[PDB]
């Protein structure tokens, strides 16, 4: 049992290593859409004028 | 006519309802990825308690 | 002016960053029920394992 | 140990019960709070004019 409590705690570090990763991404894609609605509100006014 | 060239942006119609469609299939797929990642690392808090 | 009235907006530059901000503190409010929704969540799953 | 469980599930629901509808509300709100940044974004055009 001790063997494979080592076991799942290795794949639990290992899987919450590459969620952390994931995590930064969508925070970092987040600023990216704010960006983004900006330019198209920016675009509808410019049709408009 | 100054002020169309002040914004600087191009903004064709196509373009506008491109860049439209772009970023806002942009933000539902961002959070469905965030939506994932919370799943994933719920799980993996599972696994460790 | 009448484009103004058309549009409606009040357009007072204090009213304008009083109302931006709120909305801002809005989201964030949100963004945090939704974080606690996550956790709480996630105590529901750890209780009833 | 029959008695406690049961009841500690039906504690478990009435939570589950509370933070689905906290969920929920919170989507709404994203809705609500985009609209307002829009309504920002009018008040942001109406300052230039």
């Amino acid at each position: 049992s001790h063997k494979q409590l080592a076991t799942e705690q290795y794949r639990h570090v290992e899987m919450a290593r590459e969620l952390a990763e994931q995590s930064g991404a969508s925070s970092d894609l987040e600023t990216d859409h704010q960006a983004a609605s900006d330019h198209l509100n920016l675009v509808q006014t410019a049709m408009r004028q | 006519l100054q002020e169309m060239k002040d914004i600087g942006v191009q903004a064709d119609a196509n373009a506008e309802m491109r860049a439209r469609e772009r970023r806002d299939r942009l933000h539902e797929a961002l959070s469905v990825n965030r939506s994932r990642v919370n799943q994933l690392e719920k799980q993996i808090a599972f696994c460790e308690a």
